[PDB]
């Protein structure tokens, strides 16, 4: 079908090795840039604190609490609650969360992103449930507690984008790489002795053929050809990284053309 | 629950009048910590 | 002081691999290299999140209050 | 980055790199001498004082201290204290003007000689910003 | 203490305007775009697009301070040949584009096992 092309090399829960044919680089980089920096999420936006008689400040366990992946499944269904007609928040534009431990055992108690508990009304959207890819299935390690220790917590977990703060980021490293074999001479090598026996080869150039010596520089070319890998935090299936990255930034360029409209 | 004053060395939830000094009810000690507020603090998880 | 959640530098979750770590390097007698990767940190800037942390916390939790 | 600058990553900053607390300890104790004469921890209204600082004296209980847990910024009063000269004269203590912060942790106690003495510990987190040195 | 907050990164201040199109000073049928609350993701984009369009002589973008989320764009066009319009049929391009790839992908991804 038409432009761009897409060919999968691994696909997995947590990560898509893929090449993007027939695409400019400055496509291949803005999606790039999306993927890391703009596709919404959910994750805890405020913290009120009952009790925390924990050895860890109220506003350091505040912020690894922001950082605890969220489900963002159904995402699109919570509203901003910047644009929500509330007065504050509510189940059209939040998730409300749980946290009440205390330390039973004489032993070291620990507190998990599996303790916090939904307590607002999701109205059936796969939303706010803490993402555990763990094999004990504790996920995220929030707080350690002693005998008489406890935290009683109450959070407001809300949709936002990473340009905001980066625990919005359903991200991860995104590895992205184009002419392995460095023909189109976007790149000078440093060297001492030899750049080719100096410089480790991409595992990428067995999907490309080598410049061959005998050859003049090809000055006309251009970059069309991107060897990409998309981790996943956990909050988006992989796919949604990259298919929502493709939404988010077809809509932005479609409030220009809506903005050239209006004036 | 109306706590005021807890006891630095053993936990101990007490209160008293600036009329009975300082020192601990059953313990002894006259360290004291005062209690947290019941005002609740909010944070951004940022 | 606990592990972080999440790699400063690229976001990958941390804070739900350090008792598998520890379990890794006792337990199964590996070496933090072999573990790391078993963890799938196989990023540097992951690998030092995980092997440089020092867990202060254990310490904190000593004091008797 | 010239001149001795650095180019910090805001992403992995928001993942905590190089975030640190701070904690200020404010002290206070009832007179230094007087043998009826004795300063008092209290909060402080009319009684026809007028040398208030205000800076809001509103954080303060009724024993002239802040409960843990609250915010205080500005010039709030942290530790409300009066000489009694003979009506009330303010001996109260603001929270540094520039400083902001939750007060951590209030130790109420005496000193060798029967002073009623306190330690007021406010709590700030200090995120890494532009003029910062590393 | 003198930061601003994140979300004028991305979201409009009472009185801005996404475009705000003004007529080039220097020369004939250019144009300058100030796009504000958008960065590199959407400068780069358009302009590489405008680039591969032949009635287009001149297409640069800039973002004259890091602090702030607004850049600028000129556009210098074919006499006949507006640039508003340009810039209109670069967006649907981009959009054709992206359409394009998000079906290729899903399709892709079905035929994937793990
Ligand atoms: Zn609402
Ligand atoms: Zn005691
Ligand atoms: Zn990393």
């Amino acid at each position: 079908e038409e432009g761009p092309q897409v060919k999968i090399r691994e696909a997995s829960k947590d990560n898509v090795d893929f090449i993007l044919s027939n695409v400019d680089l400055a496509m291949a980089n803005s999606l790039r840039r999306v993927m890391i920096a703009e596709i919404p999420t959910l994750a805890i936006d405020s913290v009120e604190v009952e009790t925390n008689t924990t050895v860890l400040a109220d506003e350091f366990i505040a912020h690894r609490l922001g950082l605890i992946p969220l489900q963002s499944m159904d995402i699109e269904q919570l509203e901003y609650s910047r644009d929500c007609f509330c007065e504050d928040h509510c189940d059209k534009c939040s998730v409300v969360l749980t946290l009440q431990a205390f330390g039973e055992s004489e032993s070291t108690t620990n507190v998990y992103s599996k303790d916090l508990v939904i307590v607002s009304n999701l109205m059936g959207r796969n939303i706010g449930h803490p993402i555990i890819q763990d094999k004990e299935g504790n996920g995220v390690l929030i707080c350690k507690l002693r005998k008489g220790q406890e935290l009683k917590l109450t959070c407001v977990a809300k949709k936002g984008i990473a340009k905001e703060h980066a625990k919005w980021g359903p991200a991860a490293a995104i590895e992205f790489e184009y002419d392995p074999w460095n023909k189109l001479k976007h790149t000078d090598y440093w060297y001492e002795q030899d750049s080719a026996k100096e410089w480790p080869q991409s595992k990428n150039c067995e999907y490309e053929d080598p410049p061959n010596e005998g050859d003049p520089f090809d000055y006309k070319a251009q970059a069309d050809t991107f060897y990409m890998n998309v981790e996943s935090v956990g909050s988006i299936p992989v796919d949604q990284v990259v298919v929502r990255g493709i939404d988010t930034l077809q809509k932005k360029v479609a409030s220009i053309l809506l903005a050239l409209t209006q004036m | 629950a109306t706590l005021k004053y807890i006891c630095a060395e053993c936990s101990s939830k007490l209160s008293l009048s600036r009329t009975d000094a300082v020192r601990c009810k059953d313990c002894g000690h006259r360290i004291l910590l005062k209690a947290r507020t019941k005002r609740l603090v909010q944070f951004e998880a940022r | 002081m606990i592990v972080p959640v999440r790699c400063f530098s690229c976001g990958k979750v941390v804070g739900d691999k350090w008792e598998s770590y520890l379990n890794l390097l006792q337990e199964d007698e590996l070496d933090e290299g072999t573990a790391l990767s078993r963890l799938g940190l196989k990023r540097y800037c992951c690998r030092r999140m995980i092997l440089t942390h020092v867990d202060l916390i254990e310490k904190f939790l000593r004091y008797n209050p | 980055n010239q001149e001795d600058s650095m180019i910090m990553n805001q992403s992995s900053i928001d993942r905590g790199l190089f975030r640190s607390l701070f904690f200020r300890s404010y002290m206070d104790q009832e007179k230094k001498y007087g043998m009826s004469i004795t300063e008092t921890f209290e909060k402080p209204q009319r009684t026809n004082t007028l040398r208030m600082k205000h800076g809001t004296y509103d954080k303060l209980d009724d024993d002239g201290l802040i409960a843990p847990g609250v915010r205080v910024s500005g010039e709030d009063v942290i530790i409300g204290k009066t000489t009694p000269i003979s009506s009330k004269r303010d001996a109260s203590t603001p929270l540094r003007s520039t400083e902001n912060g939750i007060v951590d942790q209030v130790l109420v106690t005496t000193n060798q000689d029967g002073l009623k003495f306190v330690k007021v510990r406010v709590r700030t987190t200090k995120i890494p910003q532009i003029g910062d040195k590393f | 203490m003198n930061a601003p907050d994140r979300f004028e990164l991305f979201l409009l201040g009472e009185g801005e305007s996404k475009l705000k199109i003004d007529p080039d000073t220097k020369a004939p049928n250019a144009v300058v775009i100030t796009f504000e609350k958008e960065d590199h993701t959407l400068g780069n984009l358009i302009r590489a697009e405008l680039l591969n369009d032949r009635k287009v002589l001149f297409a640069a973008y800039k973002v004259e301070h890091p602090f702030f989320a607004r850049f600028k764009l000129r556009i210098q066009t074919t006499e006949g040949y507006d640039p508003k319009d340009a810039l209109k049929n670069a967006c649907n391009s981009i959009i054709n584009k992206l359409g394009a790839l998000k079906t290729n992908f899903e399709t892709e991804w079905n035929l994937q096992t793990l």
